């Protein structure tokens, strides 16, 4: 359903952006970010592309209705407890998929469907955020909300839902920030796929990139360490040539083996081995 | 430092008096630290709690060498027992040491912080301490002394790890949370007070050198640690022997008698397995696209199986009586199909029953019988996998599911006896000046080799055998060719 | 398997911008090559290949030059040719049927080194995971030296290009046969033998069929580089 909705909205813009030529990428620049009516979706898009150009018209009452019906049960929190974990895998992906894109940062096509990602954002700070807050986080938002179900139900659905807010709220872990987003430039654009697979690539990425996360799969296992030993160090090879001046004999041959004894404690001083590092 | 104090003999000791005025001033960054004690003298540690760990190591400390030690005190002393009298030959100082490591086999006696530690027990006996925040503790085989943790008040786990312990040693006690041994010194386990046991829900782990996980969990009146996680791995690495084929280990488990958690993760191998004791359920989560998988029944358990879009799977011969029923889950595409059925094990009677929105089969050979469940993520069953049946008889799930009707009624799929075993299906009208080649399997003595005219015009071949022998032409079942 | 003849045709192509056909007789195949010379440069001709193989055991077969086949290049079309064999293409069935009839003219099952000489060789194998888009043209594959890798001339009858194994299935399209011991074969299987240490120069891999784990690499053996690497990055064998 997200696939067909954001293939609607993107026939849709693109028919409102056909009036200026495309001039190629990121000249559209989407300034206008405002979503002026919640029922209909009547996000303003200020398509400047250089000149004076507001095609603030446009019908998305697609994703906004969903979020309407996700403001709903969190209105229903102290009036119903029935388990929804459906719009549970519902936000955990459209949260993420913000936040690849928006981390991912021309074809109009995926310039706009981080438009509508950052739609997904600003209708979530909007709703989730009942008052004004400048430091609102949709991660401390989702969480507030697995609280909720979790204490009107609990059970599998509550650490299922406990894990995936933890791990959303923990930052894209690097090789997923990785490895898979310049793996699908490369597929994108080294490999000439057209728009479909491209966006079912992302879409699938995401999606299973969340599946991972909500679900534990690791081994630990501290390291052991055991007879960690210098050399024999005796104990007996210093401090004990004066056992050996001590003789009731010439000064002399006492003090030439003091100087040998300085001697011998002085040639190796420091031996260092740069190859092995200690 | 150098190993000045390593035996017990005087002149060891004379030199240790003669070297504990030794000073040592260590100031160590964020990037981890491991200090160790030469035997005598004075230590400043100066690290920082930035720094993930920072070890202390005692290891360099006499064989049998009962020693004391506090993390939470700053300056302190350790009594050597001299001839007669006690020294002080450590003199330490510390600042941010986060890790007690004991002797080799010597009894210790060591208390931790109100912060992360992590302990290496000696395998000499004694009495841990265990601190605040959580702890890790590290316990070699075949101890001398049975140990006793003394969990703290402000602690909110702990975790144990025996990398020389397979749990084939290990036995269980029903309500008690500590840790028996077969022949060996038990370790117990016990905090400041008896009462607060529940607080430990979910926070007792404890690892095995097989790799099993133990974990405590609430009954409806007591406390009982059970099995929660289990490596396929590492157990095969231990025994390389047995097989990587989980409800085998499962029942191994059962016959040791170990209780399990309510839900259990099976975790190596290439695939992950969720089990489930209480529904006596076993599924797989498959994920990798297009790979062939062994999918066995049981007696013992429910077993189930979610596929991935172009994975095969087979069916193998079940070999005791009353295998309970085994589902399939498809996540074929429209253009990526499975081959659901390789049902070439021992398909004497195939039939099915249409239950909502999904297939049941029954196979049952000479003997025994076995129960299969087709059904998909998706609502409507997909009519593009493949059933393979015979060794030419691959039809299509389309083909099969409009034969059967919506009463729920069954219907015969395939019976054997009625035609022989095709080996080799060709056409006449594509068999014009051909060379038709079979290959040789062992024994068998049933390659044939079905000529299905479909043309509607009686049709004659002159054929010559360049290498084979005929033996007849089939015409029914028990009858002489 | 004995004649091995070409034939050169001039087709006036157009008014003036004739073009040159070169006819080759391969069994059942009947290989079309076709340069148009001065037609955009001295040099640099482009050239295009059809086949047009009896299917069906047909007597008559009619070439329009416009509806069989479209304009390839030489990497292409062997590339097509590998990618019908692989699939259960009359073409293949065709070639294979040819093949054996060959083998058996003797009396006996007995291949001979100039029957070889006339066909390509095959071989399937296994990979646990394929990097997307890691070996490229020109690159040196080597076979493994402990072992001693073996290769197939049909592929339909002896039941080798089923998808058997799980993970990535890599098909191989040998062109240069000769120097490859032919093993003592059964009279009704075809299987030869490759040195162990023999280098091949693989030419348009192409992965088009990668989202049904299914790639396709066309070889071409040379004679001894031993110059770099030749296994996957991953580290799992080639030629299992």
């Amino acid at each position: 359903r997200v696939k067909q909705q954001l293939a609607g909205v993107l026939d849709t813009l693109q028919q409102h952006f056909q009036n200026i030529p495309r001039s190629s990428g990121r000249h559209l620049s989407v300034e206008n970010i405002e979503l002026a009516d919640i029922g209909s979706g009547r996000f303003n898009l200020q398509i400047r592309d250089g000149e004076t150009l507001h095609t603030t018209s446009v019908e998305v009452p697609e994703v906004v209705s969903r979020f309407q019906k996700l403001s709903t049960m969190l209105s229903a929190l102290p009036a119903s407890g029935i388990m929804d974990f459906d719009l549970g895998m519902s936000v955990v992906g459209v949260v993420q998929y913000a936040r690849l894109l928006q981390q991912g940062h021309m074809d109009i096509k995926q310039l706009s469907e981080a438009t509508l990602g950052s739609m997904i954002q600003i209708a979530g700070n909007k709703f989730l955020n009942t008052e004004g807050i400048q430091g609102f986080r949709l991660e401390s938002a989702v969480a507030e909300g697995m609280r909720s179900v979790a204490t009107r139900t609990g059970g599998t659905m509550g650490k299922a839902l406990s894990a995936s807010a933890r791990v959303l709220e923990l930052p894209v872990l690097e090789t997923v920030l990785g490895t898979w987003n310049l793996y699908n430039s490369v597929i994108q654009l080294q490999q000439a796929t057209s728009y479909s697979e491209t966006m079912a690539a992302r879409v699938q990425i995401a999606f299973d990139s969340i599946s991972l996360g909500l679900t534990a799969a690791s081994v630990a296992f501290p390291p052991l360490i055991i007879a960690t030993g210098p050399i024999a160090a005796i104990g007996m090879g210093a401090s004990s040539i004066a056992r050996n001046v001590a003789r009731k004999e010439e000064r002399h041959t006492q003090w030439l083996e003091y100087k040998k004894f300085l001697t011998d404690g002085s040639k190796h001083i420091v031996v260092a081995s740069p190859e092995r590092g200690l | 430092p150098l190993r000045v104090l390593s035996d017990l003999t005087p002149e060891c000791t004379e030199q240790a008096i003669s070297l504990k005025d030794y000073k040592f001033i260590l100031r160590g960054g964020s990037g981890g630290l491991a200090v160790q004690v030469g035997g005598a003298g004075y230590y400043d540690i100066d690290a920082n709690l930035v720094a993930k760990e920072n070890t202390l190591s005692f290891r360099g400390l006499p064989e049998e060498f009962p020693l004391t030690f506090d993390l939470s005190k700053q300056t302190q002393s350790v009594m050597l027992k001299t001839p007669d009298d006690e020294v002080p030959v450590m003199t330490i100082t510390q600042k941010g040491i986060n890790t007690l490591v004991g002797t080799a086999a010597g009894k210790d006696r060591l208390i931790g912080n109100d912060k992360d530690n992590t302990f290496h027990t000696s395998s000499g006996g004694g009495t841990v301490i265990s601190g605040g925040g959580n702890n890790r503790y590290i316990i070699p085989r075949d101890l001398k002394t049975p140990l006793t943790l003394t969990l703290s008040s402000n602690s909110v786990s702990h975790e144990i790890f025996l990398p020389e312990t397979t749990l084939a040693e290990l036995k269980p006690v029903a309500f008690e949370l500590s840790l028996i041994y077969w022949a060996g010194n038990n370790i117990n386990v016990q905090p400041e007070d008896e009462a607060k046991l529940n607080h430990f829900a979910g926070n007792f782990r404890v690892h095995t050198r097989d790799g099993m996980t133990l974990e405590a969990v609430s009954r409806e009146n007591g406390i009982q640690l059970a099995i929660s996680l289990c490596d396929v791995q590492r157990w095969q690495a231990v025994y390389p022997e047995e097989n990587n084929r989980p409800d085998a280990i499962l029942d191994r488990l059962h016959d040791m008698g170990w209780s399990l958690t309510p839900e259990v993760r099976f975790q190596g191998g290439e695939t992950q397995v969720s089990y489930d004791p209480l529904t006596r359920q076993l599924v797989y989560q498959l994920q990798a696209r297009y790979s062939e998988f062994q999918l066995a029944g049981s007696r013992h358990h429910t077993t189930a199986v979610t596929g991935t879009p172009g994975s095969r799977y087979i069916i193998m011969k079940p070999v005791t009586t009353q295998i309970l029923p085994t589902q399939i889950i498809l996540a074929g595409d429209n253009d990526h199909p499975e081959t659901i059925d390789l049902l070439e094990a021992s398909p004497v009677l195939v039939e099915g029953k249409k239950d909502k929105n999904s297939v049941i089969l029954t196979i049952a050979t000479i003997q025994y019988s076995l129960q299969l469940t087709i059904s998909g993520i998706e609502e409507s069953l997909p009519e593009t996998t493949r059933v393979a049946i015979q060794p030419q008889d691959t039809r299509l799930l389309g083909d099969v599911l409009r034969i059967l009707p919506d009463n729920g009624n069954w219907v015969g799929i395939f019976r054997s006896g009625h035609t022989p075993t095709v080996n080799r299906l060709e056409n006449l009208m594509a068999l014009n000046q051909v060379m038709t080649f079979l290959p040789r399997v062992s024994g068998s003595a049933e390659q044939v080799l079905c000529l299905e005219n479909l043309g509607g015009v009686r049709k004659k071949v002159e054929g010559e055998l360049l290498s084979g022998k005929l033996k007849g032409a089939w015409k029914a079942e028990g009858e002489p060719t | 398997e004995k004649y091995n003849l070409s034939i050169l045709s001039e087709i006036p192509q157009n008014n003036n911008t004739v073009v040159h056909s070169i006819l080759r007789v391969n069994g059942p195949t009947m290989q079309v090559r076709t340069i148009d010379y001065r037609g955009t440069d001295e040099n640099n001709p482009i050239v295009s290949f059809s086949d047009t193989t009896f299917i069906n055991g047909e007597q008559m077969l009619s070439y329009d030059s416009h509806s069989s086949g479209r304009v390839y290049s030489r990497e292409e079309y062997m590339m097509w040719e590998l990618q019908q064999r692989v699939s259960e293409a009359s073409s293949a069935r065709t070639q294979d049927y040819w093949l054996m009839d060959a083998a058996v003219r003797n009396g006996e099952w007995k291949i001979t080194p100039e029957l070889l000489r006339h066909t390509p060789g095959y071989i399937r194998s296994t990979v646990s995971k394929w990097s997307r888009g890691w070996l490229k043209t020109g690159t040196i594959l080597q076979t493994p030296e402990d072992r001693n890798t073996d290769v197939y001339l049909t592929t339909i009858q002896n039941n080798v290009f089923s998808r058997q194994g799980g993970g990535y299935q890599v098909y191989y399209r040998i062109d240069g046969m000769a120097g490859a011991d032919i093993a003592d074969n059964a009279p009704g299987e075809t299987r030869c033998t490759l040195r162990p240490g023999t280098c091949f120069e693989v030419t348009s891999v192409d992965e088009r069929h990668y989202e049904w784990n299914i790639i396709y690499v066309t070889l071409k053996t040379c004679g001894w580089s031993r110059n770099g690497q030749s296994k996957t990055p991953n580290g799992d064998n080639l030629f299992n």
